[PDB]
């Protein structure tokens, strides 16, 4: 029942600059052999993920020498001495002292990039979604950073909840940015009851909250 | 070089059972304790079971004791996983992952994907998203395509056969309160190039043998 | 009727095959113990005796199918000097612990061996022992009790190698299940000691009576023929009379 509590959460840093990610168990980890099972692992997005440092400090052969960890007994830390752009991952703490083996949270390490607005689009339903009965009104943040954004749908100006869902793509490996989805659904019946589906979005590139709208009967 | 191969993943009802199997080759496998680890969709990885080289000892995460069984067969170089009374929060990536000389993870395979619940297979209604002016910015158009409704998980989503990628956003799935999935994919192109360039999604959907090729045009 | 003496006289053959199967100091103390009996001149020294040979001759015989090294009682190591010479860098702390229960350092167990680091035994696997255990009892249904130190929750390790402790008791008496209730119950205390000073020790404890199938001992049959044609007619004919 080992707790493994990781900090931060979430790290950005410039490329070239170092990292540093902290581990803390809930219990000492020195087993009673002498070693002490606490060990690191990177996982890129949609990868498996891969072990960097064993017992504490030991780099996993074939690992590049930018990683390194230290600690004893409940504190342990893994250093980045200058990141990289293959970096990118979120990176945990495991430990096989005891059992059951535990992992921390995970640490997401995120690449520092100027600021970027994201640009806001709108798309009205299909023809063919509407024909089947149902509604989709897509909003897209394209290519921002940071990743914080508020994004909320008003349909002639009512604010809407539990018909929307929205979806955000990892950081992208080459620009840095991000990129979110937000899905308005409704009913046709419902659709064909409004003019104005307006996507309003708030970040802090922007100089103030945009709402991107259509009217329904427009082209 | 060192590999494990995870197969046996799928679709399971609840309650229902399922048989994992992991192949090694590269190292003697019989000299080593084997583990596997679990990683539910978009959450932090989880300790599942443990076995020794000799099968002498073995354990198990408190949430899988009493319905997963681990057993290896060293003769074979293969590891087992049998999943038996699944529930919805077994839903998740599968690994088998060795330390190749401790308890530490330092070799893992690429994973297996095994999907609880009682969803039936669906293909997905691809609709378009066409690029207009409220979908453009100076001398780039955004337009992309809605990939709704299907199950399970696993689907591919490329433009132009591929060969279209940059700009290209393909957004993580949502799992709906229905129980099936849904994503856009969008692209942003020049606008210079619409109305002389076509653009077809093409999404591919195996476990249900759906592709689905969507020609996305601006609308008139 | 028949004097005690002349009851050895008609089990001649039995306890002579007996004595010549038995470890030698097994096979001496058991002959002596024959002699106690053969010139007992009160029915409590003769039954007496025939306990003690009872105990001595089956240990020898469960070194004999083990291949363990039969140990007379006089050198037989206690815990306390196993700690001292296996683990003793351990050893003072272990001392400390057991201020307010000094016995735990005089237990003295059938064998107390170790794993080959390479007066306690060595074996070649403690595990080996102990799932062979499992496996008779298991498999026959024989009673046994098992306890293994564990600091805390700790996960066996495939990097290093650390010493470690079997202990096994051992016996042949009517009461199989009290016997091993009463083993594990006087070893847990000292298995908990053990957690705590971060040392592996297994404790296995198991029992046969007269009762037990011949092909179902802790001992191989051939032993149990021995037993039961000697010692156990023995104590048949003393009573009678
Ligand atoms: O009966 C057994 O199983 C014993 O292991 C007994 C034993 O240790 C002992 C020690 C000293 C005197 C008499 C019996
Ligand atoms: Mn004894
Ligand atoms: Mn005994």
């Amino acid at each position: 029942q080992i707790v493994l509590s990781q900090s931060p959460l979430s790290l950005p840093v410039s490329l070239g600059d170092q990292a540093s990610i902290s581990c803390r168990s809930s219990q000492s980890l020195l087993h009673s052999n002498g070693n002490t099972y606490l060990h690191w692992y990177l996982q890129k997005p949609g990868q498996s993920p891969k072990l960097l440092i064993y017992k504490v400090s030991n780099r996993f052969s074939g690992v590049p020498d930018r990683f390194s960890g230290s600690g004893s007994g409940t504190d342990f830390t893994l250093k980045i001495s200058r990141v990289e752009a293959e970096d990118l991952g979120v990176y945990f703490c495991s430990q096989s002292t005891h059992v059951p083996y535990t992992f921390g949270g995970g640490t997401k390490l995120e690449i520092k990039r100027t600021v970027a607005a994201p640009s806001v689009f709108i798309f009205p339903p299909s023809d063919e979604q509407l024909k089947s009965g149902t509604a989709s009104v897509v909003c897209l943040l394209n290519n921002f950073y940071p990743r914080e954004a508020k994004v909320q749908w008003k349909v002639d100006n009512a604010l809407q909840s539990g018909n929307s869902q929205e979806s955000v793509t990892e950081q992208d490996s080459k620009d840095s940015t991000y990129s979110l989805s937000s899905t308005l659904t409704l009913s046709k019946a419902d659709y064909e009851k409004h003019k104005v589906y307006a996507c309003e979005v708030t970040h802090q590139g922007l100089s103030s909250p945009v709402t991107k709208s259509f009217n329904r009967g427009e082209c | 070089e060192v590999k494990l191969e995870e197969s046996g993943g799928g679709l399971v009802r609840p309650g229902g059972s399922r048989k994992l199997s992991c192949a090694a080759s590269g190292f003697t496998f019989s000299s080593y304790g084997m583990q596997w680890v679990r990683q539910a969709p978009e959450k932090g990885l989880e300790w599942v079971a443990y076995i020794s080289s000799g099968s002498r000892t073995i354990y198990y995460a408190d949430t899988v004791k009493g319905r997963f069984t681990i057993s290896r067969d060293n003769p074979k170089n293969t590891l087992f996983l049998q999943m038996t009374s699944l529930r919805s929060e077994d839903t998740a990536m599968y690994y088998c992952a060795t330390g190749y000389g401790g308890t530490w993870f330092a070799y893992w395979g690429q994973g297996t994907l095994v999907t609880v619940s009682a969803a039936s297979t669906k293909g997905p209604s691809v609709f378009p998203l066409a690029p207009s002016s409220k979908s453009t910015s100076g001398g780039t158009a955004a337009l992309g395509c809605l990939v709704k409704d299907y199950f399970p998980e696993p689907v591919t989503v490329s433009w132009n056969s591929g060969a279209l990628t940059s700009g290209v956003h393909t957004f993580p799935a949502v799992l709906q309160s229905s129980g099936l999935y849904s994503l856009s994919s969008v692209v942003t192109v020049p606008s210079s190039s619409l109305g002389t360039q076509t653009y077809i999604c093409n999404v591919n959907h195996k476990p249900s043998n759906t592709k689905v090729d969507k020609k996305v045009e601006p609308k008139s | 009727k028949k004097p005690i003496a002349l009851i050895c006289a008609e089990l001649y053959k039995p306890f002579q095959d007996l004595f010549a199967a038995l470890p030698k100091d097994c096979s001496e103390e058991c002959q002596t113990l024959f002699e106690d009996i053969r010139n007992s001149e009160s029915h409590a020294s003769a039954w007496s005796s025939a306990l003690r040979i009872k105990g001595v001759a089956y240990e020898g015989f469960f070194s004999l199918t083990n291949s363990w090294r039969y140990i007379p009682e006089d050198l037989k190591p206690t815990l306390g000097m196993a700690i001292q010479t296996v683990f003793p860098d351990k050893f003072e702390k272990f001392l400390e612990r057991t201020h307010l229960h000094p016995e735990y350092r005089d237990f003295t167990p059938d064998y107390l061996m170790c794993r080959s680091r390479i007066a306690v035994q060595e074996v070649s696997s403690v595990s080996a022992v102990v799932d062979r255990f499992k496996s008779k009892s298991s498999e026959k249904g024989r009673p046994i009790r098992q306890e293994e130190s564990r600091p805390k929750t700790e996960s066996m390790q495939e990097d290093i190698e650390v010493d470690e402790l079997l202990i096994v008791e051992v016996g042949y008496q009517t009461d199989i299940e009290g016997k091993v209730i009463s083993d594990i119950e006087k070893w847990k205390g000292v298995v908990n000691l053990m957690s705590h000073l971060g040392i592996k020790v297994n404790v296995l404890t198991c029992a046969d009576n007269s009762q037990t199938p011949r092909t179902d001992w802790w001992i191989d049959e051939k032993y149990v023929r021995l037993l039961l044609n000697s010692i156990s007619y023995l104590f048949k004919e003393l009573l009678e009379n």
